[PDB]
């Protein structure tokens, strides 16, 4: 599994410089996400004699 | 895979034997009174 940080939100805003506070902002997401891996086999066979 | 596949890819040892199988006779020739010639006529 991995991390898939979605999009930074919006945080700041230029306020007015007489209100002592500030404004809150959009979130950002992160969507722990994950994926699976797959396998590849097979086989043959052989005489002993018809391989000497 | 298994010998489905030429008969070429198998190289047989060849071995150093090697059958005569015919056969001669003795020779009389000892016994006979030997002598040599020069011409063609005696």
């Amino acid at each position: 599994t991995y991390m898939k940080i979605a999009d930074y939100g919006q945080l700041g805003e230029y306020t007015c410089d007489a209100k002592c506070d500030a404004e809150f902002g959009e979130p950002g997401n992160i969507r722990h996400l994950e994926g699976k891996t797959y396998d590849y086999r097979g086989v043959f066979c052989f005489n002993r004699k018809n391989l000497q | 895979e298994a010998s489905t596949i030429g008969p070429a890819f198998f190289t047989p040892q060849v071995l150093a034997l090697e059958v005569d199988c015919n056969i001669e006779c003795a020779s009389l020739l000892d016994l006979y009174g030997q002598i040599e010639v020069s011409r063609s006529t005696f």
